[PDB]
């Protein structure tokens, strides 16, 4: 009892008080303003370097969900250096790990490399096992993005890629199983499941399109196990894709059917249109072109609707080779005019030249 | 310069001589960036 | 009329010399900025006569640097400077020298402003020009009053832990507004001995020698009077009222903070009139007599709303609110904590706005 | 039945990089260079096997973007072409580039490297025994020399001598590389080329102040541009005839080149041309002291350039037109323009314009 | 750890008003204008 | 004396350019050759 004191209270600002607004800021998903809050608290700065390394590395994790990577390079480095000053070496490790995520999606894989590796060597030292783990997912997904850098991807009939890419792509399977064994170890589902996703999808990159199929089935058991209808409906896109390069079309439609069902469920109206273009491309493979017809206008529709003026374009042409395949030589010109209008709004330089060769040839029937 | 691959500096090039041969596909999706990270400041001594 | 044959002589278009000297005119009404196109004219026609191209670089460096260019200051100095060297003009060296400096000092560039003032001093002593001497000592006072004053704001009221860093540029640069002083009280300069004695008195008010720099500012106070300059007289009080607050004595520093007031009105200067209210508030603050404290952060708030001055909005809301909660007017206070939040969202204020929630919570609960 | 309905499906494909280059080409053949670059940037991203056709594409953006102004990706293209045929040892691919990227760096102010370019050029060409590279190169180093030597001194001071000796030595540079190239063009019979290197030549030769080797060379301008008959080319060849026999001191003969300008000019109606000779024969006759003739032509000339919102021009016509009336007596007259100096003067930054106009109404109040 | 930014293990008021900078030189030029004329 | 003209303006009617002969770029057909 004593609360006529409150002219101490009116001063303030502390360097604590700010970080933590800037914090509750980005717990509601207002990152934007988080960050002036937190470089506020910069600007006071404090006596605490156990703060100060969370204020640095909540600001590079802030920066980096902005998109904003210059400037999460600059506060994640600056926890690199202050965790190695004094030895947190638990601290030099997490900030190695950020670091190196964020040198990933700069494209700069040779320095993502060595500081994942960082993290990777202090867990191993202190053994600390759910801090290796997390590490060789890292490296995993490192290695799998530096593959993907190089990507038209071409299994196209039989063919060849580079051995740059088959390399690191190898060493994301390595890395990923490496993670799955530890994790499977440590009785982690969660970490479980989300190693079977990209372990699959690395595998669907590189053509073991079987395994990759066996991955994307675990993982769409572990989706079920939490309930996450958002992970199945990966699980289910991702098998779809993988049966179609196993030539398996009528097992791809049933998986892309079931993408569609989670996808009107969920309302996911983007969703929902993949799903159909899916579709539509499965059955000009079973060559039933009617059907194919059926689902690109589904899309085309969605498309309309959400105003996604490229989509309407791979729309249109889709729809004009699927009436050509027909015979509807009317209806197929009808959609390449669409098609040439729509790449000349979008800037796409090569459907534009193919919509008018379309255009030349049709007329003539 | 001894390097009869080391140009490929330059823009895109390189020349190398059931089933489902050709006709297009699409992409792909891969797994969540996963941020936990909203509650490490609020603990505190 | 008696002499027709007049203007294809002036009709040609061109010389250097006209250009520089319109360029100079206009710096003489105050519109420097269309003064600079004028002289870079003249630059670009060039001249043979090499003590005029000295005189236009150097009113052109002191024209960029009166409009805040400061790069291009240096640059035309800098050519001052190299003009001066190589006919080996010593006393234009040395006046090159010192304008680089001065410069180099807004420019954060203490190290080589250093040099370069220093260079004005050596050649002033070596050909005994004691007018000369005695401005670069005052130039040599002002890098040090600057560089000192360079280490960090977070050094409020009133520190305590002072960096040797600090302590030795600001001692230098006494000891130099004094040696200019000596040199100045021995030629008669009146004028310059209220300068010096001005900035030697702050220099002491942020080494914490208050006494020194009370006195320094009672000096500065009476040359003020003689000269009849009543903007200096009203600095003079201003910087006597600062220090007798950390001296401790408010009541004194109320007088002098209340003649900056009067002076103000005067001169009808609504900017310096405002931050005369604003201290007497914080003064009447220190006296806990918050009746009238409230009185002058109103005034002050008035004009500043007048002025459209929406960060002093915010600094009269924020102390008016905690006036009002010495005083127990809880409704009041929260009126004013309520402005405060929203001044200080609209300025980008982060601190304040985090203040001002703090500070609603606790006045709700009565 | 179709010869093709299931070829049409062939060309639902998608577009090939030798497609989206020949678009590319055509754009630019069109002029449209704007959309040329989009079609020869997407046939990039597509990428080729055939080096042969990746080197044609470097070289086509990189002159595409030149003819854009874009001299910084102008810069990028031809050094890619440039390592390109390096790599493979294509020397004559490669001669071709380095005179492409010294042009390039001429115009960017780096005429050090430039000469570096154009030198490498000139060697390989005499390297291989291909005349019409040797010849090209000439050309291209007497350019950048000459550009060189143009670069500083504007404006600036510049009758009878003296400059900077770099400025002397870089012209007479250009102009040994001229004349060997009109040796080695004149022994090939390459008319056109033979045209464009006299040309240049008396160009160069006006601003050394070698007078009458002007004229001789612009001289064989025009007899070639007659040959020809480019119109565009004879009016130029008139024009600078017209500029050296200014400096020569033979006014009337100027001005009958000045008056085959403008008529030319009308001709071809261009606005612009025809109010630079209007302009050129307005100061002719005031060297000749016929001040009548002087405002008829500068009047036109006015009249044009506030047609075309010139307003720098009007300026110039304003102040000409003041001292001409100046010279005539017509004291309110030449107040009027005098005022219409001042205004424009102001009103352009045109500060030793300002400067004069403010002197001229001083003098022309008190009489 | 020395550089890393704000580290180390004020209430308003207007403080210094320092002395005007001097400047006056707009006569140089003018001046010398006399001295060769 | 090499440093002293270093600096703008030195040493003890109007006219209209040289107007040179304009830049070759007569290259618009070799992609379309290159056709074999």
């Amino acid at each position: 009892l004593g609360s006529m004191f409150h002219v101490r209270y009116r001063m303030e600002a502390s360097c604590l008080e700010l970080a933590l607004e800037g914090e509750r800021l980005c717990k509601s998903g207002d990152c934007r303003a988080g960050v002036s809050f937190f470089e506020a608290a910069v600007q006071v700065g404090t006596e605490d370097l156990k703060t100060l390394s969370a204020i640095y590395s909540q600001l590079g994790n802030a920066y980096f969900y902005l998109h904003d990577y210059a400037k999460a390079l600059e506060y994640h480095h600056h926890d690199l250096t202050l965790a190695r000053t004094i030895g947190d070496q638990l601290g030099e490790a997490k900030a190695s790990g950020n670091l190196g995520n964020t040198l990933k999606v700069l494209g700069n894989f040779d320095e993502a490399i060595v500081c994942c590796q960082r993290h990777l060597d202090i867990s191993r030292e202190l053994n600390d096992k759910v801090g290796e783990a997390r590490a060789l997912y890292n490296l995993g997904n490192v290695y799998h993005a530096k593959g993907k850098s190089f990507g038209c991807p071409g299994p196209q009939d039989v063919g060849e890629f580079p051995e740059e890419v088959r390399d690191a792509l190898q060493a994301a399977v390595d890395f990923y199983e490496e993670n799955l064994s530890l994790v499977t170890a440590l009785g982690d589902r969660a970490a479980q499941g989300r190693a079977f996703g990209n372990l699959g999808n690395t595998h669907y990159l590189l053509g073991n399109f079987r395994d990759a199929v066996i991955a994307h089935e675990q993982r769409l058991l572990i989706a079920k196990e939490f309930g996450d209808k958002a992970a199945e409906r990966r699980a289910y896109s991702n098998l779809g894709n993988a049966y179609i390069f196993l030539g398996e079309f009528e097992t791809a439609s049933e998986y892309y059917k079931k993408t569609l069902l989670l996808a009107r469920q969920l309302k996911d109206r983007a969703v929902e249109a993949q799903s159909c273009y899916s579709l539509g491309n499965t059955y000009t493979l079973l060559q039933d072109y009617e059907k194919a017809i059926d689902y690109h206008l589904k899309h085309l529709a969605i498309a309309q609707e959400l105003n996604d003026r490229i989509g309407e374009g791979r729309a249109c042409w889709s729809l004009g080779n699927a009436y050509t395949a027909l015979g509807n030589h009317d209806q197929a010109m009808h959609f390449a005019e669409k098609h040439l209008e729509i790449s000349r709004e979008v800037g796409d330089k090569s459907g534009e030249l193919t919509a008018r060769l379309n255009l030349s040839d049709l007329q003539m029937v | 310069d001894y390097g009869n691959s080391a140009l490929l500096s330059l823009p895109g090039y390189r020349p190398t001589t059931p089933g489902r041969n050709s006709f297009y596909m699409g992409t792909c999706q891969d797994e969540p960036e996963q941020l936990d990270d909203w509650n490490r400041i609020a603990e505190l001594q």
